[PDB]
C-alpha cells in the first residue's frame, strides 16, 4: 500500500485519537500536516493502547510494522492489518473484535494477544504456525480445532470460553504453560501428551479424573480449584509442585500430598478434610488455606514455621493454640469456629489481619500488645456459661472484658434483667431453663477497628 | 472495615512472561456462604488510568494482571474490591488492596 503523494495525517488516519498519536510518532505539529509514504515507511513499532481508538483505518500504509499494541480501545474492524505481513507481535486485548479473518495471512506472528473480545470462530488462526504465545480468554469460543497445527506454542490461554473438547491440543507438545479455566471441560486425558507442561491452570471446570496428569512430572504450578476432585492419588507423582490449588472440591484424603515438600503455597479450602496430619512435613509452606472443612484437631500445623498466611474459618476448631509457634504469621482468618481462649495469639507479634468473628471469645486482653494490626474482626461471638442454680433472683458476674481489661456493659439483658458492675441480676417469678445477654462494643487494636459483640447464654439448673 | 473479606497479600514480579491474563490471588467474602457472591474492582490500574492492568473474574473473585509490569514505572497499585449477592445487595463494604511490584522471576 502507498499514499500516491503527500496527504494530511487526518486524511490517512480518519480516527481522531489515532491521528493525534500518529502526529507525535511522525514528528509533526498538527493533524492537518501533510506526510509522505517515506515518513510512514519509517514506523516499525506502535504503542497505541488506552487511547479511545475506534478505527485503525490508515494503518495499512505503515508497511514496515513488526509490533503493535492496540489493547484497551474500541476496535471492531481490523481489516487494515491484512497485508502487514512483517508483523511479529500483536497486542489487542480489550476491544470489540468479532472477525479475525484479517489475521489469516500474518504467518510471521510469534505472539498474538486477543483476550477480552467478541471472538467465536478462530479458524483464521490455523496457518499461524510460528506462534509461540497465544491468548484467547474471555471470548465466546467453543471449537479449538484451529489450534491443532500450532506446534510451536509454548504459552496458551483460553480461560473463560465454552470449550468442551481438548483433543486439538494433542500434538502441541512444546506447550509449557496452559490455562483452560472456566470452560466446560471434564475430560483432560489429552493433557497426558503435554509432558513439557510446567504450569497448568484449570479452575472452574467439571474435572473429576486427574489420572491423565500422572506423567506430567515437570509441573511446578497446578490449579484445579472449583472442580469435582476426590481421589488425588495421582498428585503424589508430581514431585516438582511448588504451588498447588485444590480449593472447592470434595477431597478428604490428603496422604498423596505428604511427599510434596517443595510446596510453598497450598489451597485446600471448601473440601471434606478432617485430618491434616499428611501436611505436617510441608515445612516450606508460606500460604495454607484450610477454610470450610471439618477440622477440629489442627495440631499438625505447629511445624509449618514459614507460614505468613493461614485460613481456618468455617471449621469446628476449639483449640487454636497450634498456631502459637507460627511466629511469622501476618494474616490469620478463623471466623466461625468454637475458639474461646486466644492467649496463644499474643505470640503472633507480626500479625496484621486478625479475623476472629463468630467464635466464643469473651476476653480481649491477650490481644492488647498486637499493635501491627491493621484489620480486625471480633463480631458475633456466642458462648454458653457453666449452669448456675435457678432461683427467684439469680446473679452472675459479667465476664466480657475489653482489651483494657475493663468489663464491657451488656447492650441487652433478657427477661428484664439489669446490670450493676460487675453483676447481672434477674428476678425470675417462674422457672426458666436459661437467661441471656448481649454486648456490642467498638474497639481498635493498633490501627485495626471492629465491633466486639456477642450473645451469652446462661443455663439455669433446678 | 474488615467485614468478611479474606485476602492474601498481593505482589507481582515485574517483566513477567505470559500467557496473560495471569492469576494473582483469589479474593473471597464469606457471605458465600449464604449465597453466590459477585466481585468487582476499582482504582488506578483497574477502572482509572492506567485502565485494565488488573481485572477480576466476577463469579470466582480471581484477581488477574493483564500485561507485564515495570517497577520503575509504577511500584505499587492501590485497588478496592466490592462484593454483592445475586439479589444485588452489597454483602461487604469496599476493601483497600495493595499490589506491590517486585523483582522479576521467570515464574
Ligand atoms: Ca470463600
Ligand atoms: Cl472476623
Amino acid at each position: 500500500a502507498t499514499i500516491t503523494q503527500d496527504t494530511p495525517i487526518n486524511q490517512i488516519f480518519t480516527d481522531t485519537a489515532l491521528a493525534e498519536k500518529m502526529k507525535t510518532v511522525l514528528g509533526k505539529t498538527n493533524v492537518t500536516d501533510t506526510v509522505s509514504q517515506t515518513d510512514l515507511d519509517q514506523v516499525t513499532t506502535l504503542q497505541a493502547d488506552r487511547l479511545g481508538i475506534k478505527s485503525i483505518d490508515g494503518v495499512e500504509y505503515l508497511n514496515n510494522l513488526t509490533q503493535i499494541n492496540f489493547s484497551n480501545n474500541q476496535l471492531t474492524d481490523i481489516t487494515p492489518l491484512k497485508n502487514l505481513t512483517k508483523l511479529v507481535d500483536i497486542l489487542m486485548n480489550n476491544n470489540q473484535i468479532a472477525d479475525i479473518t484479517p489475521l489469516a495471512n500474518l504467518t510471521n506472528l510469534t505472539g498474538l494477544t486477543l483476550f477480552n473480545n467478541q471472538i467465536t470462530d478462530i479458524d483464521p488462526l490455523k496457518n499461524l504456525t510460528n506462534l509461540n504465545r497465544l491468548e484467547l480468554s474471555s471470548n465466546t469460543i467453543s471449537d479449538i480445532s484451529a489450534l491443532s497445527g500450532l506446534t510451536s506454542l509454548q504459552q496458551l490461554n483460553f480461560s473463560s470460553n465454552q470449550v468442551t473438547d481438548l483433543k486439538p491440543l494433542a500434538n502441541l507438545t512444546t506447550l509449557e504453560r496452559l490455562d483452560i479455566s472456566s470452560n466446560k471441560v471434564s475430560d483432560i486425558s489429552v493433557l497426558a501428551k503435554l509432558t513439557n507442561l510446567e504450569s497448568l491452570i484449570a479452575t472452574n471446570n467439571q474435572i473429576s479424573d486427574i489420572t491423565p496428569l500422572g506423567i506430567l512430572t515437570n509441573l511446578d504450578e497446578l490449579s484445579l480449584n472449583g472442580n469435582q476432585l476426590k481421589d488425588i492419588g495421582t498428585l503424589a507423582s508430581l514431585t516438582n509442585l511448588t504451588d498447588l490449588d485444590l480449593a472447592n472440591n470434595q477431597i478428604s484424603n490428603l496422604a498423596p500430598l505428604s511427599g510434596l515438600t517443595k510446596l510453598t503455597e497450598l489451597k485446600l479450602g471448601a473440601n471434606q478434610i478432617s485430618n491434616i496430619s499428611p501436611l505436617a512435613g510441608l515445612t516450606a509452606l508460606t500460604n495454607l488455606e484450610l477454610n470450610e472443612n471439618q477440622l477440629e484437631d489442627i495440631s499438625p500445623i505447629s511445624n509449618l514455621k514459614n507460614l505468613t498466611y493461614l485460613t481456618l474459618y468455617f471449621n469446628n476448631i476449639s483449640d487454636i493454640s497450634p498456631v502459637s509457634s507460627l511466629t511469622k504469621l501476618q494474616r490469620l482468618f478463623f471466623y466461625n469456629n468454637k475458639v474461646s481462649d486466644v492467649s496463644s495469639l499474643a505470640n503472633l507479634t507480626n500479625i496484621n489481619w486478625l479475623s476472629a468473628g463468630h467464635n466464643q471469645i469473651s476476653d480481649l486482653t491477650p490481644l492488647a500488645n498486637l499493635t501491627r494490626i491493621t484489620q480486625l474482626g471480633l463480631n458475633d461471638q456466642a458462648w454458653t456459661n457453666a449452669p448456675v442454680n435457678y432461683k427467684a433472683n439469680v446473679s452472675i458476674p459479667n465476664t466480657v472484658k475489653n482489651v483494657t481489661g475493663a468489663l464491657i456493659a451488656p447492650a441487652t439483658i433478657s427477661d428484664g434483667g439489669s446490670y450493676t458492675e460487675p453483676d447481672i441480676t434477674w428476678n425470675l417469678p417462674s422457672y426458666t431453663n436459661e437467661v441471656s445477654y448481649t454486648f456490642s462494643q467498638p474497639v481498635t487494636i493498633g490501627k485495626g477497628t471492629t465491633t466486639f459483640s456477642g450473645t451469652v447464654t446462661q443455663p439455669l439448673k433446678a | 472495615p474488615l467485614g468478611s473479606w479474606v485476602i492474601p497479600p498481593i505482589s507481582c514480579p515485574e517483566n513477567e512472561k505470559g500467557p496473560f491474563p495471569k492469576n494473582l490471588v483469589q479474593i473471597k467474602s464469606n457471605k458465600d456462604k449464604e449465597g453466590k457472591v459477585f466481585y468487582s474492582i476499582t482504582g488506578q490500574g483497574a477502572d482509572t488510568p492506567p485502565v485494565g492492568v488488573f481485572i477480576i473474574e466476577r463469579e470466582t473473585g480471581w484477581l488477574k494482571v493483564t500485561e507485564p509490569l515495570d517497577r520503575e514505572r509504577i511500584a505499587t497499585y492501590t485497588l478496592f474490591s466490592h462484593a454483592v449477592s445475586s439479589n444485588g445487595n452489597a454483602v461487604e463494604d469496599p476493601m483497600e488492596i495493595l499490589i506491590t511490584v517486585t523483582d522479576q522471576n521467570d515464574n
